[PDB]
């Protein structure tokens, strides 16, 4: 598949995030327990709550679609549907809101993705969410200065950075340590205090943010200068326009 | 020389507008704000008097971790906190809607034919004047026929009255001038000539019912209240029996056959009667705004005064209260009338078009749409990229999308002189913007914009319509902020560039050219600023009938 | 003989039933099984005799939490249900040998009623179904127990609710799949105002039958609205065939190839490849390492894309066994396919747009709800002309219990009565057979 | 001794009430009246200020050739000119409608199940109290989640709040009592037992949105506004994602699945959304009135406080403005709540029934209808014949028809304990009255009264309904004064005689048993008098945001 | 004078197919007769069916 037109680094990055055969760069190590803590849906060692009985205990209708479509593991178990949500700075965060939803539905099964200017969200069965969330937190989907894990009070995508280069957070969930040059998560995504903070590593430097970003900007690569990408967007406009009048 | 929004950015922030970094968290939260401090103290007093907790700054999350900004009202030198532009806290905004809701336009053409052909009596300028003196006693709620009637207090209903207009100058001159909207006084010469030719010898009433009644009741009250007192005044002034068979003809004429509502009624899911915001079509909203007759050498200014009118009414009062409620949608609308931002982008596009094509001289086709809307969209988004203070000001993607596309769509219509290619330019802007920043608006912002391109030129049943006839009930438009007010601007755009006196209905245009209105429709942004400063005096208050 | 196209028709297990069927043999205007389903839905009513009895005994009539103290009436209605239903049938039928049907269910607690076709032949619309049924049962109950003139108005309130003070039958103990004519968003919309949960309830959660019933109802409405007249007729017929009737086994085969491990994106890749293989699309221009595709048949491209969209829903919401993500699938299937190809998405952007607002109004404070409360007449989901809602029905059919407002909660009376009707429960089988039967008349 | 209307007739006229002749034409026209003098003076000032003629006593015919009467508000010692009871001039009347329009009842039962089953979280008395503290900050229009929100001024919205009630005493005891409508405090013991049994362990919110917003917008705003702020408070108090799939279940529950509107929407000819007067059924209007819980040993007082409530709302505001307008219908309604006249006729009827049958002990049949309705009709009509002052007071036949029939219908329902036989009595009263005096009401008064007898017991689709379920949109009742408020009284009558705690909806009954309302629903005629005297202080005024 | 075929009403819920089918057929026929452009055809729609769907 070709995913996206264009001859800039931005356009290549957009293609790479969508392509499930592209191995995302891993930038930080996070424990299983710390993923569970950041999500905030259950405590480490607490059983997954259920919303309905396990599929094998229920009597399904005879249905060829059900037979052909394998359920994800959390669906087999009856897990709750829960979420993880990120905000991405317009100052060169690696992933951005439409890049995320487009990539999520190329890479992940059984996904409900939503795109907004200041927040992007995925909802899926709880045990599967925990596995997806490890990849979203450990790889170049995330930078701990220019991205944030936020289930509420999301303001910041469009704001100026602070003096450390961190994005604004009304609830200050991610704290830059001047002594290490690393960021710690001190609260879960809804803003409650963690017993012990989670190391999220060093922010990417300016040159690496430029190499990996998927936003177009005049001080980066501008969209107007990706003429093949612009051409396809204008094509779609014209053909949609003609099609609504006649075929 | 400077971009038009630079002064406002310098007022808001200590940093220069191009700086990428700032300081947060040390502003004292709500205590940085004069307005929030007033609210905290008022919440304490309210809860104490009534015995139930109310406003409390410590509920939920703590506002003011960033700068709580002042906003410049565009075209003015007034700076206010955003709370002063909320429709609940702004009497100008409330009175703007009351003046539209309590207005109806009602012919006298069928009525005069009833008098002449059915009653066998003469109609002249003098009989019309006697009728108008009568109806200006009756319309506010007072009697002309029965004994022992009890009546409205004239000071509570001082804003209710009836005027007329006609395109025949010699007839207009014979009706007492206290009751006439004078087209030659209110409109520049070429616009006056167009409007009088449209009206011809027709004679039309502009009826305004009391604000205190509009507030107690609803919009669908207006044409009924108008018709009852027209009916009584026809009886009194022309000597009918007080209630005979011909009386029903005046009722049917005033309620149905020669009535022009401001808004049509809505379907059951959003059930409302006539003269509610959702029934007002975009071409009528542009014609209600009276910028066209005062700022006719500046088509940008005319178009953006319409945007302000529509963003406030359609997003703050209509979508933000009638269709939802609570804190609501103040800054989704303020983005289109504050900081001179939309003004900067739209003047750029007007200049671009004038230099390449000449206003109204571009081919009316997709080649022009692609050219102009692409150019202006790239201009606007570059400003947010060049000035970090600008992006922090218009912090919500939906705000930026509506502002940039309004400039693109208005500019495209300045080139072609046609609203429909303007609208195609609006949708193209959204699609370019979404790809440039990998984001556009809120979760549901581009429902209409993804349907948009295909539905611009469609001719199908619930799809095809000239933009001037569309409104808040066009199916794709019925739900979401940051479009409806801007579409009224695009509807105005081509007509402002062409020098047209009106966009969609010449009667509506004349009806708001009346100095006896409470709100001043020639300067909508100036009025919003006056109400924000607590200097606007509305009609409808009950001080006279309540304890001192 | 207006269009040259032919399709192969399959059953819900992926087996070929009838090859080379002229496209217009599936048109609502020509196919007798579509006519029978439409006339059936107009004339069928569910009656809750237990609910009428309990409302009378408690005096709880006229809407939520409403009661009139002192008006209670204790009548043995369910115990005398056979006599009451027979008396009602005598009033509902026009003649003794017509197509009136009245059938007791649940030991007399419920009744299936189908009002005779002759009443609809001289009617403007469809309200004779509920109004004829309600008065026949009100009269039958009064006559069964000799209810006095003084008390009979309580029986009326128990059956039809607060109507005529309310516009709707508020508090009624009868139900239909259609809703009153006043609630249409525009003229021609009545077959769109049928809740997704009602379709899923009537088809017993069989995914392909739910998709079929929803598509037949939506595309039939497109003819009533005039959208499928003239230039656009072929597009709407190809949409019904490929998206709702599994034409050429394209939906079925895309689900088969992507069900074990697939995603939305993998279904897209398969559909583009299939369109190329069949000659529907071809490379028009090469950019830098990017092929721009073109087509000489937009209506066929749209149909293929629509079949992909249905399969993508089945794969995505099927893997979660959770319907909520159908709003996401409807959006990004179309968004992704445009940047994959350079061609317009399904319904020329209108499915994508419907999905944007449906996502918002199923994850926000302002309105909507879960997927099962939407329908083609809902303000949020009316915009696409038949290509969105059938995917929502498939998604709710596949939901294993994640919804508070499920078909069990909203549609229990509809399920018990309307699933008894074979053409409503298994429409795909009947529409295919009819198309085969009229194939040489086209 | 004296009939109850004697004191009022003596205050109105120099003659004893029995005298048949008087003097006219020499009272000085409008100059006899303090209030008309106020109006003439106001009209001159208004006209001069605005440059358009307005109120003028020399237009049409000359009011005041007969005595312009004072009216006693029944059950009070307050006497006022009738203009002081016009809804425009009476802030108590306007606030009565605002208090109903701005109220919605919204369960927490589905909401709490979403929390426990879909989110997997706990609900307790403590989490409910926290939720109620949150929603009492948010509901008036203030923020709980987002940064840089702008908010309503707390003092402009001081009348908006949320309370709860429940039939479980132990749970009610655990919630902060500031937020609780206490059923054991507000209702006498036997009524409290009934109401708590109806509610059971359900928990219900009573939500009042701001009067200022209800006046700016419409009734259909109320349940939307309520739902938005319930939705935000659920997110904040229970820690949802701020916008996930489950958020939609709270919206559908609050807007549709567990909402109780005060009124249902209306058909297109009279198109209106929810919570407008025409959608409020008679049974709810009786339960909104709170006379039942304070005057329970006097069934006449309870019934006629309901008549007063409904005659004002349905004839003055609804039929006299929403559905028409102008001078309107003040005295068509005042006939039913002034001079103690309906009270005298209804106390006679109750005494007849008590002595002959015992309250609620008559057979429920036509024999009782013919007995009681005929006897009370003849009593009422004989008072007009024996007291010429009474006839000149209630000068319009419609007024007398409504008053006599309301006594007859209420007294019939006092005997049978059933409203439908009361309604039959109302129609029989009209037929007897018409034959006795060879007149009844205005030209179109008895459209419903000639359809009446036949539709009382009908079971057909748009004909058959128990009276408690009927209202202003019942087809026969949709147009005319002098019936709707009296029908609400007849709906209350059998329930008051039985000692029932409510007439049609127990949730509606409890929802107005609330001392934080602005209007006092326990003493409706007391409040009308306070408003007439210009002593009532309404919500909704804009004085804080306007100039001094 | 136009009478829309009975077979359209046999598969309709009500009667609005008459005006809607007739209006679109005449809108398309007029556009086709004069080769009215995509930019201007929405005026033909407004002249046949009015302000619908705003009203
Ligand atoms: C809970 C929701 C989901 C819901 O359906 N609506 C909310 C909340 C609601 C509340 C917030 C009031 C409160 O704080 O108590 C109100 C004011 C509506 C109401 N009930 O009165 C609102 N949204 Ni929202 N909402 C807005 C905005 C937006 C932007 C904010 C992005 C940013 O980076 O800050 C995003 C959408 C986007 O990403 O594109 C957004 C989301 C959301 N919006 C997320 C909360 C986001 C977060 O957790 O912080 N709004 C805007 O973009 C600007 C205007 C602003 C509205 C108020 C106004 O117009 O003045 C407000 C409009
Ligand atoms: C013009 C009409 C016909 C029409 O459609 N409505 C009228 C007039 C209208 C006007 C009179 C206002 C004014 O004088 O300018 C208003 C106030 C409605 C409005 N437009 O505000 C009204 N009637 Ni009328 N109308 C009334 C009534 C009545 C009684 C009056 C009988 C008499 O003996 O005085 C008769 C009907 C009947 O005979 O039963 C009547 C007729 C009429 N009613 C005859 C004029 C009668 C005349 O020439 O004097 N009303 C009444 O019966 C009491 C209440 C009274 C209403 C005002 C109030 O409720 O306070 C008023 C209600
Ligand atoms: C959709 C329908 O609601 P229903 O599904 O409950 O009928 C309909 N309501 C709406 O259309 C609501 C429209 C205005 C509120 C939404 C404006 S979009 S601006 C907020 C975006 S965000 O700030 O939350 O991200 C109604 O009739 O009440
Ligand atoms: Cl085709
Ligand atoms: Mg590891
Ligand atoms: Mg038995
Ligand atoms: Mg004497
Ligand atoms: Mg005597
Ligand atoms: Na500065
Ligand atoms: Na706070
Ligand atoms: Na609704
Ligand atoms: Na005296
Ligand atoms: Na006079
Ligand atoms: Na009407
Ligand atoms: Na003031
Ligand atoms: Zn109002």
């Amino acid at each position: 598949a070709q995913y996206y037109p264009g001859t800039t680094k931005v356009a290549q990055n957009r293609r790479n995030f969508c392509n499930p055969e592209y191995e995302l760069e891993k930038l930080r190590e996070i424990s299983d327990e710390d993923v569970v803590k950041i999500l905030g849906h259950r405590a480490p060692g607490e059983e997954y709550p259920s919303v309905h009985p396990p599929l094998e205990e229920m009597d399904e209708p005879e249905d060829a679609i059900r037979e052909m479509v394998e359920p994800i593991d959390g669906a087999k178990a009856g897990d709750r549907v829960r979420y993880i949500q990120f905000t991405d700075s317009m100052y060169f965060a690696p992933a951005q809101p439409y890049v995320r939803s487009r990539a999520y539905l190329c890479r992940y099964r059984g996904a409900d993705a939503g795109t907004l200017s200041g927040r992007q969200i995925i909802e899926t069965r709880e045990r599967d969410l925990e596995k997806i969330s490890k990849e979203l937190l450990e790889t170049e989907f995330f930078d701990p200065a220019r991205s944030g894990v936020r289930g509420k009070s999301v303001h910041g995508h469009s704001l100026r950075l602070d003096e450390d280069g961190m994005m604004f957070d009304m609830l200050r969930r991610q704290i830059y340590n001047k002594d290490t040059g690393r960021v710690e998560m001190v609260k879960n995504q809804i803003g409650d205090e963690l017993d012990e903070p989670v190391d999220l590593g060093e922010p990417l430097d300016e040159e690496t943010l430029m190499e990996k970003t998927t936003i177009y900007r005049v001080d980066g690569e501008a969209y107007r200068d990706d003429v093949e990408a612009v051409e396809i967007m204008q094509r779609i406009h014209v053909l949609r326009s003609q099609g609504g009048f006649n075929l | 020389a400077d971009k038009l929004f630079i002064n406002a950015l310098k007022k808001k922030f200590e940093e220069s507008p191009e700086e990428k970094k700032t300081t947060f968290y040390t502003l004292g939260g709500w205590k940085q704000s004069e307005r929030k401090t007033e609210f905290v103290n008022a919440g304490k007093e309210v809860a104490a008097k009534r015995g139930i907790p109310q406003y409390n700054p410590d509920i939920g999350t703590p506002l003011g971790q960033r700068v709580l900004m002042p906003y410049q009202v565009s075209t003015t030198d007034t700076y206010v906190e955003g709370d002063d532009l909320h429709f609940v806290n702004n009497a100008a905004m409330q009175q703007m809607w009351d003046d539209i809701r309590r207005t109806v336009i009602v012919g006298l053409n069928h009525a005069h034919a009833v008098i002449e052909k059915r009653l066998g009596k003469e109609v002249t300028p003098e009989t019309i004047t006697h009728y108008l003196e009568t109806v200006n006693h009756a319309m506010p709620g007072a009697a002309v026929v029965q004994e022992h009637m009890v009546e409205t207090h004239p000071a509570l209903v001082a804003d209710s009255y009836v005027k007329v207009f006609t395109g025949n100058d010699e007839i207009a001159d014979e009706i007492d001038p206290a009751f006439v909207i004078d087209i030659n006084k209110q409109f520049p010469e070429d616009q006056a000539e167009t409007l009088k030719a449209e009206v011809g010898d027709g004679i039309w009433q502009v009826v305004r019912i009391p604000t205190i009644v509009s507030r107690t009741c609803d919009g669908a009250t207006t044409s009924r209240w108008s018709a009852m007192q027209i009916g009584m005044s026809m009886i009194s002034a022309y000597k009918q029996a007080a209630g005979e068979a011909a009386t029903g003809d005046f009722a049917y004429a005033a309620k149905h056959a020669e009535v022009i509502h401001m808004g049509t009624y809505l379907p059951v899911r959003r059930a409302r009667g006539e003269n509610e915001p959702g029934g007002v079509p975009f071409g009528y909203l542009a014609d209600i705004c009276q910028s066209s007759r005062v700022n006719y050498e500046d088509p940008v200014r005319v178009s953006l005064d319409v945007v302000a009118t529509g963003a406030m009414l359609y997003d703050q009062i209509w979508l933000g209260s009638y269709m939802s409620g609570g804190v609501g949608f103040t800054q989704y609308a303020t983005a289109a009338y504050t900081d001179n931002i939309l003004d900067d982008f739209t003047y750029f596009g007007k200049e671009y078009v004038e230099d390449k094509y000449g206003l109204c001289e571009a081919p009316n086709n997709m080649d022009t749409v692609l050219d102009v809307a692409t150019e202006v969209t790239f201009y606007g988004l570059e400003q947010y990229e060049e000035y970090p203070a600008l992006l922090e000001d218009q912090f919500g993607g939906s705000q930026r999308a509506a502002v940039v596309a309004a400039a693109a769509g208005c500019s495209t219509a300045f080139a072609t002189g046609n609203a429909q290619t303007g609208l195609s330019g609006w949708y193209l802007s959204m699609y370019l913007h979404k790809e440039q920043h990998s984001r556009l608006g809120f979760y549901g912002y581009d429902l209409q914009d993804q349907c948009g391109a295909s539905n611009v030129f469609s001719i199908r049943g619930d799809e095809g319509l000239p933009l001037e006839l569309r409104g808040p009930n066009y199916p794709n438009y019925a739900m979401n902020v940051g479009h409806q007010g801007e579409y009224a601007g695009i509807s105005q755009a081509p007509h402002a560039a062409r020098g047209d006196a009106f966009v969609f209905n010449p009667l509506v245009k004349i009806a708001f050219a009346d100095d006896n209105l409470v709100f001043d429709f020639t300067n909508v942004r100036g009025e919003f600023a006056k109400g924000a400063l607590r200097e606007f005096e509305p009609a409808g208050e009950r001080a006279l009938i309540t304890p001192a | 003989a207006k269009f040259e196209d032919k399709v192969d028709l399959y059953d819900d297990r992926g087996n070929l039933v009838e090859e080379q069927v002229p496209l217009e043999a599936l048109s609502p205007l020509r196919n007798p099984a579509i006519k029978s389903i439409v006339q059936g839905i107009k004339r069928t009513v569910a009656v809750n005799l237990e609910g009428i009895e309990n409302a009378l005994k408690t005096a709880k009539v006229g809407g939520p939490a409403c009661k009139i103290m002192g008006r209670e009436l204790d009548l043995d209605i369910v115990g005398n249900a056979e006599s009451i239903a027979a008396a009602a049938k005598e009033m509902i039928q026009v003649t003794e040998d017509d197509d009136t049907n009245v059938e007791l269910l649940g030991g007399g607690k419920r009744a299936l009623v189908q009002v005779p076709s002759a009443r609809f032949d001289v009617a403007a619309e469809y309200s004779a179904a509920p109004l004829v049924t309600a008065t026949a049962f009100v009269q039958a109950i009064i006559n069964e127990f000799d209810v006095s003139m003084y008390d009979a108005n309580m029986v009326k309130a128990a059956v039809l609710g607060r109507y005529p003070q309310s516009v709707e039958y508020m508090g009624a103990n009868i139900a239909t799949m259609l809703d009153i004519p006043q609630k249409l968003e525009g003229p021609g919309y009545a077959l769109r105002n049928i809740m997704v949960n009602h379709v899923v309830a009537a088809t017993l959660k069989n995914t392909l039958q739910a998709a079929a019933l929803s598509t037949i109802l939506e595309q039939t409405a497109m003819f009533e609205m005039g959208d499928a007249v003239g230039a656009f007729e072929r597009m709407h017929l190809l949409g019904l065939a490929y998206q709702g009737m599994n034409a050429d086994n394209l939906v079925f085969d895309l689900v088969k190839a992507n069900g074990k491990e697939g995603t939305v994106g993998s279904v897209i890749a398969d559909l583009v490849e299939r369109a190329l293989e069949d000659g529907v699309i071809k490379v028009e221009k090469e950019l830098t390492d990017y092929k721009v595709y073109g087509t000489d048949d937009l209506a066929m491209w749209n149909a293929y894309a629509a079949a992909g969209l249905m399969a993508a829903t089945m794969v995505n919401q099927g893997a979660a066994r959770a319907a909520q993500g159908v709003s996401s699938t409807l959006l990004y299937y179309n968004d992704l396919i445009e940047f994959e190809t350079g061609l317009p998405s399904v319904d020329f952007g209108k499915v994508e747009g419907t999905a944007v607002g449906f996502s918002f109004f199923s994850h926000s404070i302002y309105g909507g709800g879960g997927p099962g409360i939407f329908n083609g007449n809902h303000i949020v989901t009316r915009h696409s002309k038949g290509f969105a809602i059938p995917c929502v029905a498939a998604a709710m059919a596949l939901d294993a219990g994640t919804q508070m407002f499920s078909p069990e909660a909203t549609s229990g009376l509809i399920k018990e009565v309307f699933s008894q009707v074979d053409e409503f429960r298994e429409p795909l089988k009947y529409v295919v057979e009819a198309a085969a039967e009229i194939k040489n008349e086209i």
